[PDB]
Formats: C-alpha cells, sequence, structure tokens
RNA sequence: GCAGUCAAGCGUUCAUAGCGACAUUGCUUUUUGAUUCUUCGAUGUCGGCUCUUCCUAUCAUACCGAAGCAGAAUUCGGUAAGCGUUGGAUUGUUCACCCACUAAUAGGGAACGUGAGCUGGGUUUAGACCGUCGUGAGACAGGUUAGUUUUACCCUACUGAUGAAUGUUACCGCAAUAGUAAUUGAACUUAGUACGAGAGGAACAGUUCAUUCGGAUAAUUGGUUUUUGCGGCUGUCUGAUCAGGCAUUGCCGCGAAGCUACCAUCCGCUGGAUUAUGGCUGAACGCCUCUAAGUCAGAAUCCAUGCUAGAACGCGGUGAUUUC
RNA sequence: GUGAACAGCCUCUAGUUGAUAGAAUAAUGUAGAUAAGGGAAGUCGGCAAAAUAGAUCCGUAACUUCGGGAUAAGGAUUGGC
C-alpha cells in the first residue's frame, strides 16, 4: 500500500524523513517530522496499482 | 596388516583402462529400443558444441521451495544444422553378433563426405564413389538386389547420414559420416524410408523436440600425461617428504609381488569417450529464424549468439539444440546426440519447462549488454559513430 | 539442522570448519561462538565437519556470560560471509560470521537478534524467524 | 526477473551475475563483477572515479538531450 | 581368542525366549609361550602418513525367521563382505582414555602390508644432567636433552604411448574377453493414525532435500596472472620534453584468455535368474508334512541391460585400387 | 645518487659479455610465487611459511642486584608542491 512520491527515483521503496506541505505525510503537531517510508517514482510490477491522468482524448 | 582408517577408494575402475580413445567420435554403443509401429525416423543426431550460456526460467516442482519461482540454469548449445542421408546398411543376427550383410549408397555424393574417405585430398584423383555411381547406369538392378537383400533378411536397419560441416563455421571441411539406428515400423518400411531420403535431408525438429531427454556422446577433453594426483584424487603427500609429493607413497603392498592393476597410476588425462545421459533440451531452434535468443516473455529480436560471437568458436546460423546443462567434449568437437533408452517417469524429467531470458552478452569477458542496442542505448554515442 | 527445523534446507557452501570462531548474534551473554561439530555432517578421513547457514552445530563460549562459559551447547549459523549462491542464480555473501546460541528443539534462549540475518536461515527454524528483524 | 544495477558502477546486473554484499547496518551493495567490488572494498568513491555513471552525471557528460525541450501540453476548457 | 555337546540351575511359573554349572569335544593363528629349520661375506626394529587388495568370527545398510515381539524400542538367529565404517583433547606410542558427530563410528590378513614411498617423535652408538649401584673404570629391561634416513638409467610388474608382418589403402561396423558403481540419511505427507489404561507411538505408496562416491563441464562466482594488457609508485640512468632502460618477473590496483573449485554448475540406466525365508501341489507313512517328483513368491546377491576398452596372431560390410 | 651508511638498488672510469647448443613447455621435480571461507582442526612440535619492521611523536607492565626490564606493550603520522 505505501504510496509513491514525485522525483525520488528509485523503482525500490526507502525511508524519508517528511516534513509539512510534502507529499505522503500530513503533520500531528506544529513542526513536527515523521521518517516514513515510501515507494520510488519509478513504475515496477512491484506496483499493486497505477494512478493516471488523461491529457488526450484518442479515438 | 589392515588398514588403520577405512575409507573408500579413488577413481572408478568400469572406466578403464585411462587409454587415449582410439576416435574423436566417440561411438553409440546402444540404441534405443525398437517398437515397429511408431513412424520410422532417426535415432541420433550429429552435432557441434558451440559453447554454453545461462538461461531464466519458471519453476515447476510442485512441492519445492523453488516452486513457480524464477531459477537460473546453465546450459550448452550444439551447432546441429540438418544432416544429410547417403547410405544405409542392415544388420543380422548370427550365433556370434551382428553383423553388416551390405550398405547400400546414394548415387551422387556430397565433397563433404567424400573428403571424409582420405588423408590427402587435394593431391587425389577424387575416384572415391564413382565405378559405385555406375549401378544406377542400368536400370538400377543391383541397387535394386541390395536394397531387395536388405528387406528380406536384415534384423535391425541404420542409415548413413552426413554433418554438413559446410554451414558450421569451424575450419575444417571433411565433414563427419556415421550410422544411425532406424527405430520405425517394419525392416521393409524401413529401407523405403532410407532409399526414399538419398541424397536428400533430415533435421533436427523431425528427431527431437522441446523438453526430452536426451544422452550426449562425445569424445572428453584432453589434458595429456597427468600426476597420479589430479588423475585420480589423490591426496597430497605433505610438505616435508622427500622426492615430490604429488605421488602415491604406497604404490603396493609386498604380496601379490606386483603393483597391481587396481591401484592408480600417473598417465592419460583426457581424451576419453563418455556416454552422458539423461539431459534435457530447453530450445530446439531454427536457423531460418531469426531470434531465436528472444521468448514469449523476452520478445527482442536476437540470435542466441553472444555479442563478439561464440568463444573459440563461430555465430551459430544454422538449427540448433539447447540442453539444461553441460555436455562431455568441448568446443569445435563432434557430439552425437541420443533417444534415451528407457521412458522417464521422473517428473523432474516431463515438466514441460519454458525460457523467459537467454543470456546474449559476450562471453569474452564480463559482459553487460546483450544486443549493440542495448549497448548504444545506455553508453551513448562515441568518438567514432554518427 | 536436523530436529526441531521444519522445512528443508538446499545445499548451500560450506565455510564454517570445527574451530571457527563467529560472532553472537543474540544477547544472552554468548559474545562469541566456537564452532565444535556439525549435526547431520558426514564421514570421509581428514575431511572437516563444515557448517553454512542454517546449519546447527555443537558450540563452546570463549567470550562471555561467565555462566555460558566452560560447556557445550546447540548453536545455530545465521550470517556467511562465504560466499554461497541460491537457485535463484545470486552469489552472496555477509559480512561476518554469527550465530545464536539455541536448545536442541531449535529454540532461542536470546532475547532477540542483532544483525540482519539469512533467510535460507530464516525458512529454516521458525523461532529465528521471530526474533529476526531485517532478513536477508 | 529484475535486472539490476551497481551500487559502485551503476551498471545494469543481468540475473546471475555479478555478486551480492549484505553490510552490518543491513545496507546491500550489488556489484556487476569483482572490478567494482575490490574498488568498493578499497573505499574508493564512485566520481573520483572516471568512468562511472555516478562520476558522469555528477561532471555532466553528453547529457546533451535529455535537457533538450519535450513537448507535451494540451487544451482542455470545459 | 572364538564355537559346540550333556542340561543341574537361573529366568514369577517354566531346563534350552535369553542364559547356563559340573564335566566334556573342538576350531583360530592379529596373544603369549615352546622350538631353533631358513636368513650372521650384514642392511633395521616401534609408530604414524599415504594407497591398494583380501578375510568374516557382520558394527551399520538390503530381505528374512524368533522373543518373556501390545506400540515404540531392543535382543537371538538366517541369506549376506555389494557397500560404508568419520572429526578432535593428552600421549612418540600400538594400546589406553575422554570430547563430539554418525546410519554405524566392526574386527583381522597381505614380510606383525607399506623407509631407493615419506616422516624420524620413541627405541638403540659417540656428547651431557639426575636418581640408584660400584672403591673405580663403569653399570641401570630408570627419569632426561642433543644427535647425517644414500643409489634406479636395468629387468619384471603397473600406468599411459608407438608399432613390422598376414596385397595395398580408406571409410563404416560387429563383440570374444576383460573391467564395471553407486551410496546412506533426514523432512513433509501417511499421522498424533495403527497398538496401548496411560505414558507414549510406528510403517508401505507419494513429495522435497541431503551425505559419502563417481564422470564430466567453465554460462555464471571465485582463485590464478609473463596477456609484463591498462593505469599508478619509489630509486637511478638517457641534458630536459616526449618515450623508455636497468632493480634474478623492482613494487601496487585492475586485469581478459586458458587452467581450475562441494569454493563453481551438470549427469549418474532397468530386466531376468536366485539365497534365506514364507508358500502351493504332494507322496513316502490310508494321517500328516514347503520336498522326496513337481512348483509359487522372494535380497544392498547373481547374470544380464547400460557403461569403458576392443583380441595390436577374432572378424563383417563398403569405397578406390598405380603403367614409363 | 637515493640513504643514517663502505647496506641494498642504478650509473662514470676501467673490465667483461667467459659458464655446449637448437626445438619444445607432458608427468615428477629444484628454486621463485599467489590463492576464496576457516585459522594449528595439520604435525612428535607451528616444521615451513606468513605477520612485524625505518623515522618522528604519544604511550609503556611485573619484577629488579635500581644498572635494568624496554624498540616492553599499545598507538598516530610519512608523497608531492
Ligand atoms: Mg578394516
Ligand atoms: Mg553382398
Ligand atoms: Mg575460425
Ligand atoms: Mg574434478
Ligand atoms: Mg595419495
Ligand atoms: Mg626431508
Ligand atoms: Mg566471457
Ligand atoms: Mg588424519
Ligand atoms: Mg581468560
Ligand atoms: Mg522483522
Ligand atoms: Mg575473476
Ligand atoms: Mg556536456
Ligand atoms: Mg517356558
Ligand atoms: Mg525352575
Ligand atoms: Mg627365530
Ligand atoms: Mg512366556
Ligand atoms: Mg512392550
Ligand atoms: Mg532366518
Ligand atoms: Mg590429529
Ligand atoms: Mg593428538
Ligand atoms: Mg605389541
Ligand atoms: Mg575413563
Ligand atoms: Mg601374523
Ligand atoms: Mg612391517
Ligand atoms: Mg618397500
Ligand atoms: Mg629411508
Ligand atoms: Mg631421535
Ligand atoms: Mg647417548
Ligand atoms: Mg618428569
Ligand atoms: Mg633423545
Ligand atoms: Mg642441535
Ligand atoms: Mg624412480
Ligand atoms: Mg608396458
Ligand atoms: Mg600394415
Ligand atoms: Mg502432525
Ligand atoms: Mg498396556
Ligand atoms: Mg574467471
Ligand atoms: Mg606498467
Ligand atoms: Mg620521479
Ligand atoms: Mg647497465
Ligand atoms: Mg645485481
Ligand atoms: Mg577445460
Ligand atoms: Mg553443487
Ligand atoms: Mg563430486
Ligand atoms: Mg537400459
Ligand atoms: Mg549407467
Ligand atoms: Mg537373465
Ligand atoms: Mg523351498
Ligand atoms: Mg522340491
Ligand atoms: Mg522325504
Ligand atoms: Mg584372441
Ligand atoms: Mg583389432
Ligand atoms: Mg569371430
Ligand atoms: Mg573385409
Ligand atoms: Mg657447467
Ligand atoms: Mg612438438
Ligand atoms: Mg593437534
Ligand atoms: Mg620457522
Ligand atoms: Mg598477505
Ligand atoms: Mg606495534
Ligand atoms: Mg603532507
Amino acid at each position: 500500500g505505501f504510496p509513491m512520491k514525485q522525483g525520488v527515483l528509485l523503482p525500490t521503496r526507502i525511508k524519508l524523513l517528511l516534513t509539512k506541505n510534502v507529499s505522503c505525510y500530513r503533520p500531528r503537531r506544529d513542526g513536527e517530522r515523521k521518517r516514513k517510508s515510501v515507494r520510488g517514482a519509478i513504475v515496477g510490477p512491484d506496483l499493486a496499482v497505477l494512478a493516471l491522468v488523461i491529457v488526450k482524448k484518442g479515438e | 596388516s589392515h588398514r588403520k582408517y577405512e575409507a573408500p577408494r579413488h577413481g572408478h575402475l568400469g572406466f578403464l583402462p585411462r587409454k587415449r580413445a582410439a576416435s574423436i567420435r566417440a561411438r553409440v554403443k546402444a540404441f534405443p529400443k525398437d517398437d515397429r509401429s511408431k513412424p520410422v525416423a532417426l535415432t541420433s543426431f550429429l552435432g557441434y558444441k558451440a559453447g554454453m550460456t545461462t538461461i531464466v526460467r519458471d519453476l515447476d516442482r510442485p512441492g519445492s521451495k523453488f516452486h513457480k519461482r524464477e531459477v537460473v540454469e546453465a546450459v550448452t548449445v550444439v551447432d546441429t544444422p540438418p544432416v544429410v542421408v547417403v547410405g544405409v546398411v542392415g544388420y543380422v543376427e548370427t550365433p556370434r553378433g551382428l553383423r553388416s550383410l551390405t550398405t547400400v549408397w546414394a548415387e551422387h555424393l556430397s565433397d563433404e563426405v567424400k573428403r571424409r574417405f582420405y588423408k590427402n585430398w587435394y593431391k587425389s584423383k577424387k575416384k572415391a564413389f564413382t565405378k559405385y555411381s555406375a549401378k544406377y547406369a542400368q536400370d538400377g538392378a543391383g541397387i535394386e538386389r541390395e536394397l531387395a537383400r536388405i528387406k528380406k533378411y536384415a534384423s535391425v536397419v541404420r542409415v548413413l547420414v552426413h554433418t554438413q560441416i559446410r554451414k558450421t563455421p569451424l575450419a575444417q571441411k571433411k565433414a563427419h559420416l556415421a550410422e544411425i539406428q532406424l527405430n520405425g515400423g517394419s525392416i521393409s518400411e524401413k529401407v523405403d524410408w532410407a532409399r526414399e531420403h538419398f541424397e536428400k535431408t533430415v533435421a533436427v525438429d523431425s528427431v527431437f523436440e522441446q523438453n526430452e531427454m536426451i544422452d550426449a556422446i562425445a569424445v572428453t577433453k584432453g589434458h595429456g600425461f597427468e600426476g597420479v594426483t589430479h588423475r585420480w584424487g589423490t591426496k597430497k603427500l605433505p610438505r616435508k617428504t622427500h622426492r615430490g609429493l604429488r605421488k602415491v607413497a604406497c604404490i603396493g603392498a609386498c604380496h601379490p609381488a606386483h603393483v597391481m592393476w587396481s591401484v592408480a597410476r600417473a598417465g592419460q588425462r583426457g581424451y576419453h569417450s563418455r556416454t552422458s545421459i539423461n539431459h534435457k533440451i530447453y530450445r530446439v531452434g531454427k536457423g531460418d529464424d531469426e531470434a531465436n535468443g528472444a521468448t514469449s516473455f523476452d520478445r527482442t529480436k536476437k540470435t542466441i549468439t553472444p555479442m563478439g560471437g561464440f568463444v573459440h568458436y563461430g555465430e551459430i546460423k544454422n538449427d540448433f539444440i539447447m540442453v539444461k546443462g553441460c555436455i562431455p567434449g568441448n568446443r569445435k568437437r563432434i557430439v552425437t546426440l541420443r533417444k534415451s533408452l528407457y521412458t522417464n517417469t521422473s517428473r523432474k524429467a516431463l515438466e514441460e519447462v519454458s525460457l523467459k531470458w537467454i543470456d546474449t552478452a559476450s562471453k569474452f569477458g564480463k559482459g553487460r549488454f546483450q544486443t549493440p542496442a542495448e549497448k548504444h542505448a545506455f553508453m551513448g554515442t562515441l568518438k567514432k559513430d554518427l | 539442522s536436523g530436529n526441531g527445523a521444519q522445512g528443508t534446507k538446499f545445499r548451500i557452501s560450506l565455510g564454517l570448519p570445527v574451530g571457527a570462531i563467529m560472532n553472537c548474534a543474540d544477547n544472552s551473554g554468548a559474545r562469541n561462538l566456537y564452532i565444535i561439530a556439525v549435526k547431520g555432517s558426514g564421514s570421509r578421513l581428514n575431511r572437516l565437519p563444515a557448517a553454512s547457514l542454517g546449519d546447527m552445530v555443537m558450540a563452546t563460549v570463549k567470550k562471555g556470560k561467565p555462566e555460558l562459559r566452560k560447556k557445550v551447547m546447540p548453536a545455530i549459523v545465521v550470517r556467511q560471509a562465504k560466499s554461497w549462491r541460491r537457485r535463484d542464480g545470486v552469489f552472496l555473501y555477509f559480512e561476518d560470521n554469527a550465530g545464536v546460541i539455541a536448545n536442541p528443539k531449535g529454540e532461542m534462549k536470546g532475547s532477540a537478534i542483532t544483525g540482519p540475518v539469512g533467510k535460507e536461515c530464516a525458512d529454516l527454524w521458525p523461532r529465528v524467524a521471530s526474533n529476526s528483524g531485517v532478513v536477508v | 526477473m529484475k535486472v539490476e544495477i551497481d551500487s559502485f558502477s551503476g551498471a545494469k546486473i543481468y540475473p546471475g551475475r555479478g555478486t551480492l554484499f549484505v553490510r552490518g547496518d543491513s545496507k546491500i551493495f550489488r556489484f556487476q563483477n569483482s572490478k567494482s567490488a575490490s574498488l568498493f572494498k578499497q573505499r574508493k568513491n564512485p566520481r573520483r572515479i572516471a568512468w562511472t555513471v555516478l562520476f558522469r552525471k555528477h561532471h555532466k557528460k553528453g547529457i546533451t538531450e535529455e535537457v533538450a525541450k519535450k513537448r507535451s501540453r494540451k487544451t482542455v476548457k470545459a
């Protein structure tokens, strides 16, 4: 279930230190941070779900 | 006295003597059983070991910690361009053993096989098989009865085929001739299949199929004269010992007062024949097929031939066998592959394997790139180039 | 191996001959494990009984809790360093050679296991599965 | 059948190839070969080694057209 | 040292399930003794290392029969030597005795197997210390320490290697005879089933691995480096530069190709006839009986199947067969 | 010249280039070497081999006939410009 995070590269998972205003973390306290796991921004078959957005309508 | 600590002997007396073999072409000492009821076809094939490579495939061993998982296995690859039938032989039961009763050869004969019947080709007048080529002139007549003789008697029948060596990147020229048992119905039906194929051609896909258990037969690589230690797996004598340590200390006991047959000695290591059983075919590839190397999963267009070629061999342009694992004899050697002599219910055999990926990366180093495609795609462009 | 390990160990290159000494990976007081034999291993004059991942060996303690000293107990090899290979095609090696003292029933004596652990081993002993963190 | 890359050099590692190393901190390291692996054990640093991807990105070598303009924008309104 | 016979006893009862007195008859030649036939114009004894073969009075493994065999376990026996019989602490030791694994860690022969095969630790020359003895030189089957292990080119045996003569020469073949090889264990499942009051507690089929052994092979991984192949380094010498020389391969990292490793991967076949033993039919002996005639089933055995040679005085088929 | 140095290694002067050859590169050797993981399990016994090594600086035990032990041990640093 871990989410992707734009621009982390790496087809693997890693454990980043996150903050306010940043993907995959909503804080719990004024100036709190948590170090959490994240899946990369490079698609693999490890992925349960891709999330995609249309920009040109085909035929 | 008796030993002190019993421990098992070295070597295997079943492989004696350990002499150089009497020909590079190990001998099909035996042939599959015959059930004359299936269609008639060949029971072996002639080849040239090109080398080995690696394969990735899933596994189907319902039980094992690697069931339905990927594994990577080594595979050799023998160069196997369609053999050509040029003669036929019928044998007979005789209270002394089997006995060749006649051969019957085709009319025209490739200089490839004619080559074989010689030692100083270029000089000779190449008269081989010209008075024989006659006997067709007259209607047939003689050739007729000969075939006809075979049918009346002949308890078994073998084909005289020969490798089309010219299609093999070898430098050899002199092609390889050999007998091959025929295991299809009725001796009479057999010789017909024989006759009908003279001058003409037989291909591997008509002898062998994917996932089928085959046996290899070839003469082992050679290593010349050998110390007792390596030739027999003998313990090194300890360091302190005068006059050498790659020996045997007690070459024999007093009585019986002779060095015996059962005790190891220094001799010729290698260049033995071996019959090697139970190898499975992982691919029966066609030469009129670009992307042999490809797979249902891989898809990229590539022949099996690794970058910069097979080390020490050539480039594999024809049809081939690919066998799970390793094969007696070395690269560029004439190899026989043979239908097995019993049907195996091995589960480990019958497993219907399916390749996922075939290593195309050069074996002249630590290769990274399968295709020059893949290469140019990764490094970018260089000081030559566009 | 053997008794109390459910599962089956595919062969991996031995790398721990008798007399080798390996880091103790748990917290029993034991600091090192010195190997004196290897259950299962067999006979061939002058071969040394060697052990690999998830093997069980009789061992002693050279450095550690004076109560764990001067006697012999079973133990379980969990880290290698002698590059073995799995069926998946890869050759891999740990940084040390490491074990965790255990009872015959394959049970730990330790609270947990410091450091990473071979999966070949995890699958073998359920209680090493427990106390392990990072596996392979 | 994942293909991997080299923690040192950074070149693709087809299956079976190279060597894997499991460090103390439980960090992993794949090498395509003995070559990298040695340097790695030598404590050499990738960006000082000329033929390495890590090195190459840091020094901007022949990236040319990856910093070249693409075209992917549309019109919506609804 | 090993094995019998008689059967008083032991064995709750009960002679012989397992044992067995008093007597008695034997085998063995890894004990020791007795002898002194052979070796004194001589050539080391101990032990180990290594390597082969053989024996069976069989520890384990295959198939059996018996039990004071409910299961599990274990004992007694039969066919059996096909196969295996390990790793260490102290000791020069054999022996001994512990630690530990193991399926089991059986016992013996081969000039008390094996020194131009090794080692030389003990013993057993010369040096030396101590104890005991002796006036003394010296002595000790007492403790100590130090102390040169020579020759193969010959014959034969063994391993491998050529090879004249049976017209020449070439290709393809058969198979006499010889050798022959595989092994042992665990886990899952059977199944907490059979049996048992309970505690406990199996096995045949099936599957997944594993040990010891063997024969290959180098895709991969590792080792190796005179590829002196590429880069680096010291010292000096070529005026400097460029590029190189020397340092018994000067040194260092990488290093292809080969060679190579349970340090790497691959492969190791299935039929028949038997043994013991349990049986069928069945007389002898109107009954009974596996046996006398005849017959069934059966083992890590045996003969094949397979595999390795291929008789250079065993051989078949086939091609071409010379003119100055 | 390097360097503590009549050491090793290279060179000037002078002196040599003498020691049967040629082709190969099997086993077994002699002499020179490296080897994964383990680390005396080898062996009568660490036999052999390997590890150490210069210099500057920090640091230095028992015991002692106070002279020692002692480079004890244990450590850092070292080119070039
Ligand atoms: Mg014995
Ligand atoms: Mg005829
Ligand atoms: Mg060529
Ligand atoms: Mg081998
Ligand atoms: Mg030996
Ligand atoms: Mg000596
Ligand atoms: Mg290569
Ligand atoms: Mg030994
Ligand atoms: Mg202490
Ligand atoms: Mg965990
Ligand atoms: Mg390498
Ligand atoms: Mg640029
Ligand atoms: Mg009774
Ligand atoms: Mg009584
Ligand atoms: Mg006498
Ligand atoms: Mg009773
Ligand atoms: Mg009972
Ligand atoms: Mg019996
Ligand atoms: Mg020993
Ligand atoms: Mg000892
Ligand atoms: Mg004695
Ligand atoms: Mg005792
Ligand atoms: Mg005797
Ligand atoms: Mg003797
Ligand atoms: Mg002798
Ligand atoms: Mg001697
Ligand atoms: Mg002596
Ligand atoms: Mg003396
Ligand atoms: Mg004393
Ligand atoms: Mg002495
Ligand atoms: Mg001396
Ligand atoms: Mg000699
Ligand atoms: Mg001879
Ligand atoms: Mg002749
Ligand atoms: Mg259960
Ligand atoms: Mg009861
Ligand atoms: Mg290599
Ligand atoms: Mg250089
Ligand atoms: Mg310089
Ligand atoms: Mg000079
Ligand atoms: Mg000199
Ligand atoms: Mg080779
Ligand atoms: Mg293996
Ligand atoms: Mg083997
Ligand atoms: Mg067969
Ligand atoms: Mg076979
Ligand atoms: Mg038969
Ligand atoms: Mg009978
Ligand atoms: Mg009868
Ligand atoms: Mg009778
Ligand atoms: Mg004869
Ligand atoms: Mg002959
Ligand atoms: Mg004959
Ligand atoms: Mg003839
Ligand atoms: Mg001379
Ligand atoms: Mg030559
Ligand atoms: Mg010892
Ligand atoms: Mg020494
Ligand atoms: Mg070193
Ligand atoms: Mg120091
Ligand atoms: Mg400085």
